[PDB]
């Protein structure tokens, strides 16, 4: 195959230079499992029980007893397929653009296939990481003009039925109020019997800068980060707490456990960028190539994610 | 059947894509192994 | 439909055991006895958790949402594939959550089934009407 | 009606013995005579613009644009297929000529004859005649009591 | 799935889990209810109490204005501990039950803010002062709500004598019919908590 | 110019993947099909990212220059300075991309016409604006439009 | 190939396990049966009806 | 069974076996057995039709 | 099923069957059409006839 397909050989040679996605640091190794589906849905069935009314006292003659009801919930995870197209120089035309320092046309922004594919794959991986983190797909810093996705496709930031806290605009620079909101969210968190698990907290650079100030005369030794770690340990049974900083987040703090039973990522095995067999050729030196990727597959239980938004009004 | 193995000679584009997926999975496993929190 | 939780986006937390029964998928009754009369009838429309009336036309008579003098019974369960409904005859008492016309229904209020089979204030409202969907209100009523 | 494929199932097996007049089904997506050099786009779908003229519809700005059934001075293209799972509508731009079966307005459908000029209404339905060049090539065929389809060729703007 | 029907084993397991949760709630609170508001409580016979509604115990209340003042909370706790009367069985381990919010407030550094000591440590020392330097255990329960419960773990003061059939037990009667749906019954026994007077301290933090 | 070649002394930090496509050097269109017709033509002036009209007259072959209206012929999406050529999408082919706007008054849902200078101006109609006018530099405004022809 | 009958294996009458018994001599029994399962190709059956009006 | 060949003999021709046979022949011509035509056939008739036959 | 897409082998088999049916019709009748009415006939070259025309 490599003898007949130069582009496949170039992709195989250059695939090692693409860096690993940063979303791997947000999940435990057991929290990620691949699924073999390019586009479609996966269905999971769970059973639940509830008490309809107060129990019935057995006295004298009685045959009308309170009933215990049952229910079956189905969770459907949608997987969508997306594609990008990029232009590059034809393989036989490289020698006419091989400069002493580089290969390509600076004046027309034309690149060899390997470099073009590497850059496009890096950009697509950045977009995938942003989608995984935030639950939205957009190329604008404003966050508008979002692509209309399918239902049941959510990220860690927009997952419904989770604890949400808001810090007022006047208290945006008040670490005490921010930590009070965090305490309220942690108290409202419900981990059940899966509490003995490590926790992960993701903050923006502003919160990271604010966390190193002394705890409050302020405490001489302990810091706000240490106080937060102790508070999270109190609820996770003194397990590990991992703090991470992401430039994607803005005035938002995300707390969630690293347990596969509560939150699990089941991405498609073709989620990461993959070249397409079709290559657009012409009588000129410019060719076009396609990269496919798959999005979707985040599952979580209700009331297990704390999202604190600090309003900057 | 991964691109890491030099002795692996792909036959067609389906095998190439499968090798790419296996390479991605192995890279994730290696990253998780190397990571020390 | 009968079970609105099939179109769910995330798994539910089952740790809590309170405030877990007032839902559209909670079929049957809160308290049930062995010596209870249940009749299966072909239905037209969506008479789930609503008062039903018999309509006679050639096919056999069919039950549909209704009230007033035409009130024949209350539908407590529906099999969609067979298009059948389980009905408690009006000559038998029943305790459970039924569809109410609005949220104005309060405790210690006698109720009547309207044209749509929903309970409305002038058959005793045991609890307050609780909102489930945008236009769905459920109330626990002891029918006798 | 509201689905390209029949929503209900069937209790019979097709004979598959004749070859004449078997393309009148509503599920016959695409064009009857298609060229390999045709430009085809895809858009988010608002409603069911299947086999109808589609126009651009925007929102507040939080979400991307989409296509909805319409016509007149806002006509953008013609929808030939819809993927229901992804909610996607296939659009052939008005700059590209199309020939195929399209929904005809249920008002004077009997008067529609080959050679009659047609135009898209505000709901994306073809109607007997302004600014779009469309010519009927056959007579109206009734699929439902309110659903009529006509073979038409659209070749740009007037 | 469409008709919400399960095999007998799974149905019994889920029902037993729910009944065990209700039994634990009754044991902790002294009340039987299925509402988070605590209303529509089942009417119970006299001499049936829990750790939170046992009569002739010490009750302390922290004002709403001091809802976020651990100094005031500890003052109330110390007053209750002083009012505690353990008699001649004071040398015994003690147990405290708190809500998650109270635990999060306790894990705060002791207070300008101090170092190398926490409110939990201060509480342990204060309780040891009355229990004669015995063991002090702390537990967190979501069933509580702005409540702190302190009581000794001594069989001579507080004793639980429950029925041997307190936990859920299936019934021999199984309702059968001509259809595919059957019915089953589960029984459980409630009651059996005894405590001596003025040996349980409960502190409630007011919100309104 | 499309690609002003100037030497720098320090590298520019470019890591954000958002708001990186709206620039004067980004040629082509946001969405392109393999079956789109492209014609290379000699040009005068600098009709890059503008509506181009064909001007016909030592006699030389007809060229293209910035313009519009009844003389509108196409849209220039790419330019080659060395060969002094311009790639043009004819008016019969729909195009989606960022084009030069006369001013910042153009907003979303606005019908736009190519003026005598090849710039898109608010109101035959030629384009429908998709985004607001954005100032790349000085008085240069780029607006995303979806060209469909002439009314 | 044209007309097939794929009936349920329980189509014919089958007794039910549930039996109603009281203090009297009258008992009740139940019988179950399944209906449906006829498939036919289109335009392969001729039905001639003679009007009796 | 829907989408099958249905013929109706008129009320005034109910006693005319020739008319009944003409209707049956029309239905038989309208039948479409396809490539599976080489197969045995089954006819079910009422007692009155059997008497008339 | 939802988009009426088939494997190449099955699609080719069905298309070939339809084309052979059309070829048989043309050989028998001398005309090419896809309508039961027999109209909208494709114009053919001279000296191209069937057994019927």
């Amino acid at each position: 195959l490599f003898d007949e397909n130069y582009y496949a050989k170039a992709v195989a040679n250059i695939i090692g230079e693409v860096k690993d996605p940063i979303m791997y640091k947000w999940f435990s190794p057991d929290q990620i499992e691949d699924v073999d589906l390019q586009m479609g849905y996966q269905k999971t069935v769970k059973w639940d029980a509830f008490l309809n009314a107060n129990p019935t006292t057995i006295a004298n003659e009685v045959n009308t007893i309170s009933t215990i009801g049952f229910s079956s919930e189905v969770v459907r995870l949608n997987y969508l397929k997306l594609q990008y197209k990029f232009r590059h120089l034809k393989q036989t035309s490289e020698k006419f653009y091989t400069s002493d320092s580089y290969i390509g046309d600076i004046n027309n922004n034309l690149l060899p296939f390997a470099q073009a594919y590497k850059l496009a794959s890096s950009e697509i991986i950045k977009l995938i990481n942003h989608f995984v983190l935030t639950g939205t797909v957009s190329i604008q810093k404003d966050g508008k003009n979002q692509k209309r996705l399918l239902p049941n496709m959510y990220g860690l930031l927009n997952m419904p039925e989770q604890i949400k806290e808001e810090v007022a605009s006047g208290d945006k620079d008040k670490m005490d109020k921010i930590f009070e909101k965090i305490e309220a969210g942690l108290s409202k968190l419900e981990l059940g019997d899966e509490f003995s698990t490590p926790m992960m907290v993701i903050v923006d650079p502003a919160t990271s800068l604010k966390l190193v100030k002394p705890y409050a005369a302020a405490s001489s030794c302990e810091k706000w980060e240490d106080v937060l770690i102790q508070t999270i340990k109190a609820i996770n049974n003194r397990e590990d707490v991992y703090i991470e900083t992401s430039n994607l987040l803005k005035h938002k703090i995300l707390i969630y456990p690293l347990n596969s039973e509560l939150i699990k990522f089941k991405p498609s095995k073709y989620m990461l960028p993959t070249p397409n067999e079709q290559v657009d050729k012409d009588s000129t030196d410019v060719a076009h190539s396609y990269i496919d990727f798959v999005l979707g597959g985040l599952l979580a239980t209700r009331k297990t994610i704390l999202q604190v938004n600090i309003k900057q009004s | 059947a991964s691109l890491l193995d030099s002795n692996f000679v792909p036959i067609n584009f389906t095998e190439f894509v499968q090798a790419i997926s296996n390479t991605y999975k192995q890279r994730r496993i290696q990253f998780y192994e190397n990571l020390k929190r | 439909m009968k079970n609105p939780q099939h179109d769910a986006s995330l798994l539910s937390n089952s740790n809590e055991f309170r405030d877990k029964n007032v839902e559209f998928f909670a079929s049957g009754g809160t308290r049930t006895s062995k010596f209870d009369k249940l009749e299966n009838h072909p239905f037209l429309g969506y008479p789930y958790k609503r008062g039903v009336k018999r309509v006679i036309q050639h096919y056999e008579p069919h039950v549909e949402a209704g009230g007033g003098e035409d009130l024949y019974g209350i539908c407590i369960d529906i099999d969609e594939f067979s298009k059948t409904a389980t009905i408690v005859p009006i000559t038998n008492n029943f305790e459970g959550y039924l569809v109410a016309k609005d949220s104005t229904v309060k405790v210690k209020d006698k109720l009547i089934f309207n044209k749509d089979g929903a309970l409305e204030k002038v058959a005793t409202a045991l609890t307050d009407a609780k909102q489930i969907s945008n236009e769905v209100y459920l109330v626990k009523v002891a029918v006798f | 009606a509201l689905m390209k494929n029949p929503q209900q199932d069937s209790g019979l097996l097709s004979n598959s013995i004749d070859f004449r007049d078997q393309n009148l089904i509503f599920s016959n997506s695409g064009g009857v005579c298609t060229s390999s050099k045709d430009k085809i786009e895809n858009y988010p779908a608002k409603g069911y613009p299947y086999k109808r003229g589609v126009k651009l519809s925007f929102g507040d700005g939080t979400t991307e644009l989409e296509v909805e059934a319409g016509g007149g001075d806002d006509l953008y293209g013609v929808c030939s297929d819809i993927d229901e799972f992804s909610g996607m509508a296939t659009v052939i731009p008005i700059t590209n000529n199309f020939t195929g079966y399209l929904t005809l307005k249920k008002d004077g459908q009997n008067g529609v004859n080959p050679g009659d000029k047609l135009n898209f209404n505000q709901h994306g339905e073809l109607e007997k005649v302004k600014s779009v060049n469309a010519i009927a090539l056959s007579k109206a065929h009734k699929l439902t009591e309110d659903l009529f389809i006509v073979l038409a060729s659209v070749f740009g703007n007037r």
